[PDB]
RNA sequence: ACCCCCCCCUCCGGCCCCGCCGCCCGCGCCCCAGCCCCGUGCCCCCUGCCCGAGGCGGCCCCCGCCCGGGAGGACCACCC
RNA sequence: GUGGGCCCCUCCUGGUAAGCAGGACGGGCGAGGCGGGACGAUCCGGACGCCGGGCCAGGGUGCGCCGCCGGGGCCGGAACGGCGUCGGCCG
């Protein structure tokens, strides 16, 4: 947490995974943005940067607000790694700031599999 | 990651419930005060009724293994936030640990900060004609054993608080004085130039 | 219509006080109080007169301030004059003896039908009971709260009662002949 | 959503009939495809010429004026479970489909008749004077009064989002 | 025992809606559910709305019993009421309700950063 | 089909379970209520059970058969010798029942409490109570807590002990039970009661008077492992039964697929 | 109101007081109305995001058997 | 290979009737994954290679459990009864 100890952020908390009663998809993790009631309401917090923190090793995952969902101010979000069902309930931080993470904050099938045609160039 | 103490004076069972399930799994703490002024709608014989019928339903050879009815109004209100919960996963237990519920206020509550849920009280929820009681009342008919003690406990705190909130005005008047720390008011017109 | 309302002159001997429909009446007799704030209502209490109105009627409550005002009036005709209720003892071949106890607090009946068992009524407070002065067997109830004076006057009729018997014959018990107020 | 639509319509021309003849309706509908569904079941049931053989001259639509408030009565007749009635309704709107809207809702609350089940007979303008219901009558005078019927809507509505508070709002009245 | 009443020349603050946010005039009543209102000064046409959407005022500005709306508009000017309104406590509210509408993010992370602050002087003073 | 003739259950399901009893002796469970006013009394005793005999005794009823004859009736002779109060407890009725506010214990303890706080006293090193009697020595310590029971509990009571030195019995190590003060004015001078009674003898004459009523509390005899026919009391069986008419022959229908706590069973009795 | 619920009465996880005698944790108190709603239709909105000790509320710890008799008993246990 | 079928919708025959028995055009299960109808071989949608994005049918949107607000009304079962409440027609 040496990187983001300064960085002053809006709350926000992880409930679970996109889902019917039939099927999960963890692929895409549902969040819950402070003061954010309202579908309208959340072009302002769409594609900015948020993190949670994952209890062992005490080390941040990044990922970026991708998506509204439902009428009531809901979003969908894709972290850097997938996450695990024993994060529920914990809390996410939407940086008010901007910080460069590079290549860290984005989705391991955008990452790869994403088909620039990465060539395997062996030096 | 505080705690929402909600005093449970004026508020309809099912409606509190469902709010209080929500913002458990949402993993957070709840307390809730005086329960047996927590309202049901309906005639109180009604009521009545329902909680025999319901205290009719017992496993028929051996009863330590069926459901168990508890008649106290916090347990009531706490059965009734289990019916809402999933409470036989480990993340339904553990939103079940978060919370507390109580007769009356206790002194491990009684200088925390209440809130009310409007959009869930009676006054607000019921129409004029419709009838409706109080959970207390249903727990004294029901097998409740500690009515009069609950009522003799509110009063001398009542009368307690109530000498307190006379020192607590002339301690306001002094902290509002504070008129006169501009460290104060050169950001006070910062938060105006926003509202 | 939008409202529905009743309204009725404030005899000039008593004082009146409306707060949060809490109505308190006042003269010499005593003071009486009622809480009618089990109901919705607008009573209104200016220039000498009281109203008593219901917005938006849908159905029972249209009949409401017809109440209201009546039970008012009684409050009035208590507080001024009184209300005494007259009460008499029927029997045959078994005198009921009846005295007047907890000065004039109680009643006491003895010898209904020639029985062991003795009745001990309560007067509802306020309320007062004599033996009377001018003719034999009746009791004389009086109170200014015609609640209290009736209850207490029923009280003792459904105390005395013949059990697994025709009552079409044996009529026997202490029923109100006169229901009034008073005359000084 | 209900308009107001004219409809122009006539059976198709034959040799004993050069010029036949032609009929025009107001109808109430919500758009143009159900009007004039609705017009050739009427000129079917009345003049006994089907959608086959005839053509439809022209649907107008118009517009309306509003700004001040208007008496309707609508004289209609429906179809229950146990036959066909015939019924008188009155309302205070601006235009006529408008109007017609507040009808429609009514029916649908109180009498459960569905748009298909009910033929409207007479749609006109009543004077004040002229009116015959109370719920109608009751607004047709000068300097009426009411204190609001319905202000906890307002709390309620905020505390949808003020889901947590520090008092009990009031009710202001 | 009622002091505010729907009537022709009610001030109401609409509540809901397209133009949720506003003050308007009542001209007519239609029902116990409806009104014909019409502000011409703040931005509303005339229309129909149901009274579950309209927060009565106390102001009553007399006007004609049928007005048209540049009429309407000049009876309106005439009447001091709306600029009471705006004095009063609750309007000024209204006017703070339009500075904290139009936010962006950057500044949500200004006007929250200033809070703490609001919250630490407060207590450097509460404790005397 | 149903039982074709009516016949009761057997044996009262309001005293179950029938399993041996956990509380060490017979333990009161209540007491008598108290009445704001009445004289000052105690309420509890404890005895052991010495025999039997009978009497004779001239009736003085009044409508009975036996209104002015002699009738011979048992008696049951119980051995009592004086307690010794050693200790004082208040309580308070809360909105979760009876709690305790304190316990003030005497200056000095005798032999019979000591040996009731040891498993075996010969060889047990004894610290019981040793800074207690240190801090205690001087009353003022027991004044101040007395003061805080005065101020706020709502019942009082007292905390004596047997004296086996004075009967046959085998045990050396006393009984310890709480008689609590009822009656009174108030409950200040209950508690004066109870200091006055600190450290002293109680006699069962003070406690109870001649014609008055009892309640006795105790425990039962004992018989081990038993039968449905002694334990319960059911029918035995024909005598051409294959293997054993000291049974209940059906001990349920097929359903519920369960037996019932309401057939009987055989095991502790006593 | 033989009905129903509670008391008495039976079992009873847990907890409390008292004997011999250390740890940890948190920082937030008007009340009462809604057909007087007494001037409303707000606050909070940073649990680290820079917060961090008294008083007031919580938490953990704390205690032998064998051996022989018995009013106890299949073995155990129980009371001495 | 098969020559034991069965069910739905409409139309029928015997029978008091039946989750009874016997016939007819079309469709389905059989031999049809997936979602929904709490739960079901056949009902409502849609009939299938392995994945990533988007749109959405049928059914629904207090909490369990993915998803909402605004507006106008009212507040299993037969003959036969109801001065409960809201709306009409005829005199
Ligand atoms: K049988
Ligand atoms: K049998
Ligand atoms: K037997
Ligand atoms: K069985
Ligand atoms: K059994
Ligand atoms: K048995
Ligand atoms: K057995
Ligand atoms: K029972
Ligand atoms: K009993
Ligand atoms: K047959
Ligand atoms: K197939
Ligand atoms: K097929
Ligand atoms: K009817
Ligand atoms: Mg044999
Ligand atoms: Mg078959
Ligand atoms: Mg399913
Ligand atoms: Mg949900």
């Amino acid at each position: 947490m040496e990187e983001i100890k300064g960085k002053t952020f809006l709350p926000a908390i992880f409930v679970g995974y996109q889902r019917s009663r039939a099927k999960q998809r963890e692929n895409v993790a549902l969040v819950k943005v402070s003061g954010i009631y309202t579908r309208a309401e959340t072009d302002k917090v769409l594609g900015r940067l948020i993190a949670i923190i994952h209890s062992k090793s005490g080390k941040p995952i990044f990922g970026k607000i991708c998506r509204p969902h439902g009428n009531s101010g809901m979003v969908r979000a894709r972290f850097y790694t997938n996450l695990p069902g024993q994060l529920m309930g914990h809390k996410v931080r939407v940086f008010y700031d901007n910080i460069d993470v590079g290549d860290r904050a984005t989705p391991k099938y955008e990452r790869l599999y994403g088909n620039p045609n990465a060539t395997v160039t062996y030096e | 990651m505080s705690r929402i103490v909600i005093d449970c004076k004026g508020h309809i069972l099912g409606r509190l419930s469902a709010i209080v399930a929500k913002e458990l799994l949402h993993g957070h703490e709840v307390a809730l005060v005086r329960c047996e002024k927590a309202i049901i709608s309906g005639a109180f014989r009604d009521v009545k009724a329902h909680y025999l019928k319901k205290m009719h339903k017992r496993t028929n050879f051996n009863h330590l293994r069926g459901p168990f009815h508890f008649r106290a109004p916090a347990e009531i209100v706490r059965r009734t936030i289990r019916g809402m919960i999933p409470y036989k996963t480990v993340r339904g237990s553990d939103a079940m640990s978060r919370l507390r519920v109580y007769d009356g206020i206790p002194p491990c509550c009684a200088r925390y900060k209440r809130v009310v849920c409007p959009s869930a009280m009676a006054y607000l929820c019921l129409r004029p004609e419709r009838r409706r009681c109080e959970v207390g009342r249903v727990a004294h008919e029901i097998g409740w054993q500690h009515a009069a003690d609950v009522e003799r406990y509110e009063k001398r705190r009542l009368e307690e608080c109530d000498k307190w909130y006379q020192d607590k005005i002339q301690i306001d008047k002094k902290i509002a004085e504070a008129a006169e720390k501009d460290a104060e008011l050169q950001r006070i017109n910062a938060e105006l130039a926003k509202y | 219509p939008l409202c529905s309302s009743m309204t009725i002159k404030v005899p000039t001997d008593v004082e009146c006080t409306i707060n949060k429909r809490v109505v308190t009446v006042k003269g010499k007799k005593g003071t009486l109080v009622r809480d009618f704030s089990h109901a919705p209502l607008d009573i209104t209490h200016a220039n000498d007169t009281i109203s008593v109105a219901v917005w938006f009627p849908r159905g029972k409550r249209n009949a409401l301030p017809r109440t209201i005002c009546s039970h008012i009036e009684n409050m009035f005709k208590g507080v001024t004059y009184g209300f005494e209720y007259k009460m008499r003892l029927a029997y045959a071949h078994f005198p009921i003896a009846a005295t007047v106890v907890d000065n004039n607090k109680a009643i006491e009946i003895r010898n209904f039908m020639h029985q062991i068992k003795t009745r001990r009524i309560e007067c509802l407070p306020g309320v007062t009971i004599a033996m009377s002065t001018n003719v034999k067997d009746e009791l004389i109830l009086r109170g200014i709260s015609i609640e209290d004076v009736s209850h207490t006057a029923a009280r003792i009729h459904e105390s005395l009662k013949v059990p697994n018997k025709d009552l079409r014959k044996f009529l026997d018990g202490c029923y109100v002949s006169s229901r009034g107020l008073q005359e000084q | 959503m209900m308009q107001k639509y004219i409809v122009y319509g006539r059976r198709l021309p034959s040799e004993k009939f050069p010029e036949p003849e032609v009929f025009r309706m107001t109808i109430y509908a919500p758009n143009e495809i159900v009007a004039k569904s609705r017009f050739w079941y009427h000129l079917k049931s009345l003049k006994k010429i089907k959608r086959t053989h005839g053509e439809i001259l022209d649907c107008q639509h118009i517009e309306e004026n509003g700004d001040f408030v208007k008496n309707f009565g609508v004289l209609l007749r429906y179809r229950s479970r146990v036959g066909q009635h015939n019924m008188y309704r009155e309302v205070r709107e601006t235009t006529s489909a408008r109007a017609m809207d507040k009808v429609y809702s009514e029916m649908a609350g109180q009498c459960r008749a569905r748009y298909h089940d009910i033929q409207i007979i007479n749609v006109k303008e009543v004077a004040d004077e002229d009116v015959r219901r109370e719920k109608v009558a009751m607004f047709t005078q000068k300097g009426v009064r009411f204190p609001h019927p319905c202000p906890y809507v307002h709390v309620k509505r905020a505390a949808r989002t003020a889901r947590f508070q520090d008092r009990a709002p009031h009710v202001p009245q | 025992s009622y002091h505010r009443f729907v009537e022709a020349g009610r001030l109401v603050y609409l509540g809901d809606g397209p133009d949720k946010g506003k003050l308007a005039v009542i001209v007519d009543i239609l029902s116990t559910a409806a009104v014909l209102i019409d502000g011409p000064t703040t931005g509303v046409k005339r229309q129909v709305v149901s009274l579950r959407w309209a927060m009565l005022t106390d102001q009553v500005i007399n006007i004609s019993e049928k007005p048209t709306t540049e009429q309407l508009k000049k009876e309106i000017e005439a009447s001091p009421a709306i600029d009471t309104f705006m004095n009063s406590v609750w309007g000024k509210k209204i006017q703070q309700q339009r500075l904290r509408a139009k936010a962006t993010f950057e500044d949500m992370g200004k006007i929250a950063k200033l809070r703490r602050e609001r919250k630490m002087a407060m207590k450097r003073i509460a404790m005397s | 089909s149903h039982r074709k003739f009516s016949c009761c259950r057997k044996g009262n399901l309001g005293y179950l379970p029938r399993k041996r009893c956990t509380r060490g002796r017979g333990r009161c469970k209540t007491f008598p209520p108290d009445v704001q006013g009445a004289p000052i009394h105690l309420t509890a005793f404890l005895g052991y059970k010495a025999g039997c005999t009978h009497v004779m005794r001239f009736i003085d009823h009044r409508g009975s058969n036996l209104h002015n004859r002699q009738a011979i009736d048992q008696a049951t002779i119980i051995d009592a010798p004086p307690m010794i109060c050693t200790a004082i407890i208040g309580y308070a009725k809360t909105p979760k029942g009876l709690r305790a506010v304190t316990t003030v214990w005497a200056a000095h303890i005798a032999e019979p409490a000591m040996r009731r706080f040891y498993r075996n006293y010969f060889h047990a090193e004894k610290t019981a109570f040793s800074t207690y009697m240190k801090k205690a020595a001087d009353g003022t310590y027991i004044k101040e807590q007395l003061g805080r029971l005065k101020q706020h509990a709502d019942v009082i009571r007292i905390v004596a002990h047997t004296q086996p030195a004075l009967t046959p019995l085998k045990q050396k190590k006393a009984d310890i039970m709480e008689i609590q003060v009822n009656g009174g004015a108030n409950v200040a001078e209950k508690v004066d009661y109870a200091y006055a009674l600190m450290e002293k003898p109680i006699s069962i004459k003070d406690v109870f008077s001649v014609g008055a009523q009892i309640d006795t509390i105790s425990i039962t005899r004992g018989r081990g492992f038993e039968g449905v026919v002694t334990r319960w009391g059911v029918t035995r069986l024909p005598r051409k039964t294959r293997r054993g008419n000291r049974k209940v022959a059906c001990i349920g229908a097929w359903h519920p697929a369960n037996v019932q706590y309401t057939v009987a069973r055989a095991g502790q009795m006593g």
